[PDB]
């Protein structure tokens, strides 16, 4: 039961992070019983659909899905066309169009291309939102790879409206491939998940959109720095620890008096 | 549902895509998801052998030292393999990775003077550069001509520090005077999963040529081209890691925008106005 | 008697090995005349080095020979070393072995030309080159810990385990006190003050050393600075004018934690320290978290220890004990560690003598020296 | 500076009304030399670069080499005692403080605006100086429109005639609510 679900999670966790959709497609025909369970618990690359009314692309997730149709953020319509679907309020839609404009500018500044989507809905006291960002590489400029990012924000108001509580959780999936003469091929991929909580003042000088965008921007910069420094750096260190230039029986020739220096310095300090 | 042959094929696909070091966890996952032991032990039995022949698995035999490499080039049939240095044949257990029944074997004397000269220098090279390195040298005739195959492997499985790694390298040349073509395939696979997950897979194909002479000189030339290929491959990997954040990672997400500052969220229209004037 | 010389990007700290304090601390600048000389009953030189430049900077153009840690001008570095050996120490370099300092993760030709100049022009019996953060850890009475060395040109995060620096975890940030001086010059234009000349750059450096500090919470400090004038401070200029700064006191050092203020891609010193710790093995991370050591003059802001403690406590796991050591003498800590290292008994056989340089050439420093 | 160096030939201008006369002389007679030392040599060698100007009282003055020494201060600010670099070096430092992948488009799209960019030798001199400072494989194009004396106003009319600028104004109610500090919030 749950042990099979945990085994499937631990199985597809240690699979290569470039063929996630293909590996998930031929994993679900093994046991087609927890198909509804793991699809709400694993991380997948996003899907792109096109709004024919406005001529813009928009991303597909489980927070704009009504059975099988998906609500577009630009035109506020479903595709395939249904009736009496799940809709935000007028204040929430007025918030959502500003959020989509602001995060479109965010995606233009930081990603220089790609698809961004923001979806909002109401809660018991505040409002929650999901920000999806997808960028694939440019094939004309010889770039192979993809970036996917999901951010979930929960906002709780405090009646008067002077300050509010924000809670952010983020998941970033990434892969890259370079083909060079000296290195051959180079594939690098993986995923990170982080959380954050913060109370912030809300006024005319700083509305909700600025606070949410600031938190998402700081989280994305932190995750990019962590991916470049900690994880790829550890992979580089493992590569240098497997095979080594500056031969192992020959690099100990310049580590002879260093032991004596260290031991007399520990004598001096004690 | 789907037929059991399709399940066997996709289980073999899952097994052959396993990272280095993580075999028993993948085996536990497939044996707990399939819930059918009889179709897994014998329905997909070449998958384990194929994984061990691809990952260059070192096996410590009883008695002699210098654990041998399980390749597809030294396959004897009925789960038997050979040791070119020990002149022996053994039976390998893929499930428990255990060596048994070490029966002696005799090889032909043609590929002997051209094998030990390469083997001694290759063991010297692997001891000289690789820390936990193992190496094997095969010599056999395929296209009407004897050829030499070299296999180098190094693994550093550290599950408590949440990472595993593997270097594999294969080299091949057909002995034919006065010159021959060397072909090498170099593979690296690294997994690191401390708080998230990151994997690296890489390979390189290197083609060069060498002159043919007596055994010691051509062994030294083989070691020299192996050194001058793998050193440049590792240095190029390091230099590629140096310039990741400015060339390839910038093509997906920049660290800062082109304004070199954070976004002023009270001035979104001031960013949007500047692109409307052609 | 050995000689310990710390040639920083903004100051030179030189003295004899065995003393507890440096004997010559002077700015590393070369000044040249800018105007027309009309009086002939005067000394009338062409280059002024050190304090003589600072006493004559109103008619001088000042040049720093070191920019961002690396040496750009070698004639001016020769002038700095000549003034150090013959005018500030009154020593003869033919009789004394000289210890030298070098920032980590530096080009090798800098060490090559350093050894070539010190052996061919200022001929010493022996010389050695050491890493600055390792000496700063040695001066603090410990052999395991992480050193945050922030000076005038570079900021470095170096972890050292059992007296050996870990080169795969050394982090370099190209932001230090010179960038803070230039950013303060940029942000003093909002209140109407114009500082352009190289002489006025020293005035703004003095303002930064005198009045700036590190806010514990930046947004709350900016909120309190915009509510009342309880944070405004006054400074008297050399010509008698009085200036007043209210919120530039804590915005200028915030570039250490938010490097995008001057347009730099890298992360702050807290994230840099956390990345340098997190690249190490798990069994030494507790010792590296417990032994954070500050170094250099740019760590002399009177709010930096508590802020660094708060940020590293936020980044680290909650069961980890964070202790940050900020010694009161950390403006002179590379020199004290060099004095400790040069006065050791077994260090005397680690000197690169002149005969080995003759038999090897300008490449021995990559084999006998770190 | 032209007012100062006009005293070498004996022409003394002191009052604030005469500063307008010296400005008119500068607008009519000054130019930027391609090479300064060769221009000084040919000015000293021959009386072929001299020009004459008529004062409001009918007196005639003549300037030979003050024509190109006055806008040489834009390229050599040490003539008036300033330590700063020239406008070409300021341009090269502004380009070198940008991202490395956008410097080609910045080097190809150098735009000169304002009234002090109206000397009839300044584009070729700036091209020569920037091409000296830039690397040898880069393309340098300097654009000086003929109407560049009024270029801030034309772009201001373009910006004020746009549909998406009508939300960027600072209204009166916003000034009443926020006081005279919203201009640091709504304007760059
Ligand atoms: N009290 C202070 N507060 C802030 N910064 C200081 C203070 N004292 C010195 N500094 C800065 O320290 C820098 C140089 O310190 P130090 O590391 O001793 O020299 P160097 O960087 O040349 O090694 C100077 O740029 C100066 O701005
Ligand atoms: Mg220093």
């Amino acid at each position: 039961s749950d042990q099979q679900l945990d085994c499937a999670l631990d199985l597809m966790r240690r699979l290569p992070p470039q063929q996630i959709e293909k590996n998930l497609s031929d994993l679900i025909d093994l046991v087609p019983s927890l198909c509804e369970d793991l699809l709400s618990s694993v991380d997948q690359p996003l899907k792109i659909a096109r709004d024919k009314v406005v001529g813009k692309d928009y991303l597909l997730c489980d927070y704009n899905r009504d059975g099988d149709s998906y609500r577009s953020p630009w035109s506020n319509k479903y595709d395939p066309p249904l009736e009496d679907g799940a809709m935000p309020s007028a204040r929430l839609r007025k918030l959502e169009v500003e959020a989509n404009n602001a995060f479109d500018q965010y995606r233009d500044l930081y990603f220089e291309g790609g698809v961004s989507s923001v979806y909002l809905w109401d809660l018991d006291h505040g409002f929650a939102g999901v920000i999806l960002i997808k960028k694939a590489g440019d094939g004309s400029k010889k770039i192979k790879g993809c970036w996917d990012s999901i951010h979930v924000v929960e906002v709780q108001e405090k009646s008067s409206g002077r300050t509010a509580h924000y809670k952010l959780t983020s998941t970033v999936m990434l892969w890259l491939q370079t083909n060079k003469s000296g290195s051959g091929t180079m594939n690098l991929g993986g995923s990170l998940t982080r959380q954050m909580e913060k109370d912030e003042t809300v006024s005319d000088c700083s509305p909700h959109i600025a606070n949410i965008g600031r938190l998402v921007e700081d989280m994305e910069n932190k995750i990019r720095s962590t991916l470049n420094e900690i994880y790829f750096g550890k992979t580089k260190d493992i590569v240098n620890g497997l095979r080594s230039i500056d031969a192992i029986p020959d690099n100990q020739k310049f580590k002879q008096l260093q032991r004596e220096l260290s031991q007399v310095l520990t004598q001096r300090q004690i | 549902r789907v037929s059991d042959e399709e399940k066997v094929r996709i289980a073999a696909k899952f097994i052959t895509h396993a990272p280095p070091g993580e075999f028993n966890e993948v085996f536990n996952d497939v044996r707990l998801l399939l819930n059918n032991d009889n179709l897994l032990r014998e329905g997909a039995a070449h998958a384990f052998a194929q994984y061990n022949m691809d990952q260059f698995t070192p096996v410590k035999i009883e008695g002699y030292e210098d654990q041998v490499l399980i390749t597809e080039h030294g396959d004897l049939g009925n789960s038997r393999f050979l040791d070119p240095r020990n002149k022996i044949s053994f039976k390998f257990d893929h499930l428990r990775k255990e060596a048994s029944d070490p029966q002696p074997e005799e090889a032909d004397g043609g590929l002997k003077s051209w094998r030990e000269s390469c083997d001694s220098a290759l063991r010297a090279y692997v001891k000289d550069h690789y820390s936990n390195g193992f190496c094997t040298v095969y010599a056999k005739t395929i296209d009407g001509q004897q050829t030499i195959i070299a296999c180098i492997e190094s693994h550093q499985f550290q599950p408590k520090n949440f990472w595993n790694g593997r270097w594999r390298s294969e080299w091949k040349f057909t002995i034919t005077p006065p010159t021959a073509q060397v072909v090498g395939v170099l593979k690296i696979q690294v997994h690191y999963y401390e708080d998230g997950n990151v994997q690296l897979v890489s390979h390189k194909d290197v083609q060069d040529s060498l002159t043919v002479s007596n055994e010691a000189q051509t062994a030294k030339e083989f070691i020299k081209i192996i050194e001058n290929a793998e050193n440049e491959y590792q240095t190029a990997i390091s230099e590629n890691y140096q310039t990741m954040s400015d060339t390839t990672f910038k093509a997906l997400r920049r660290q800062l925008p082109v304004t070199r500052t954070k976004i002023d969220w009270n001035k979104i229209l001031s960013y949007k106005i500047g692109k409307e004037m052609q | 008697t050995a000689l310990v010389c710390d040639n920083g990007s903004g100051l030179v700290k030189a003295g004899f090995a065995g003393d507890d304090a440096p004997r010559a601390v002077f700015p590393s600048i070369v000044g040249r005349p800018r105007h027309q000389g009309v009086m002939v009953g005067m000394g009338q030189k062409d280059s002024y080095v050190g304090d003589e430049a600072q006493s004559k900077r109103g008619i001088l153009t000042l040049k720093y020979p070191i920019e961002h840690g690396i040496i750009t001008n070698w004639d001016d570095m020769e002038k700095i070393w000549h003034h150090t050996f013959y005018n500030e120490l009154r020593v003869a370099p033919e009789e004394h072995p000289t210890l030298l300092t070098e920032a980590p993760l530096n080009p090798k030709a800098n060490r090559e030309k350093m050894t070539q100049i010190m052996f061919e022009t200022f001929n010493v019996p022996a010389m050695y080159v050491a890493i600055q953060a390792v000496l700063s850890l040695y001066a603090s009475g410990r052999t395991t810990g992480i050193v945050l060395d922030s000076g005038d040109g570079v900021t470095h995060n170096v972890p050292i385990y059992e007296g050996y620096a870990l080169p795969h975890a050394i982090m370099r940030l190209d932001l230090a006190g010179r960038d803070l001086t230039d950013y303060l010059m940029k942000i003093l234009t909002e209140r109407g003050y114009s500082f352009v000349t190289t002489a006025e750059r020293e005035i703004v450096r003095d303002i930064k050393e005198k009045l700036c500090y590190v806010a514990l919470d930046f947004e709350n400090e900016m909120a309190t600075a915009a509510s009342s004038s309880s944070l405004e401070k006054s400074y008297e200029l050399p010509d008698g004018q009085v200036i007043t700064i209210g919120n530039e006191r804590f915005r200028c050092p915030e570039t250490l934690f938010q490097p995008s203020f001057i347009g730099m891609e890298s992360a702050g010193i807290h994230e840099t320290t956390y990345n340098s710790i997190m690249k190490c093995d798990i069994d030494i991370r507790k010792d590296l978290y417990a032994n954070n050591v500050m170094s250099g003059g740019t760590t002399m802001y009177p709010g930096i220890a508590d802020r660094m403690q708060k940020e590293i406590t936020a980044l680290a796991p909650s069961t980890m004990k964070i202790k940050i050591i900020a010694p009161p003498e950390r403006k002179y800590s590379v020199w004290i560690g060099g004095s400790i290292l040069a006065s050791l008994s077994t260090f005397q056989q680690m000197w690169i003598t002149k005969q080995e340089y003759d038999e090897a050439g300008p490449s021995i420093v990559h084999r006998k020296c770190f």
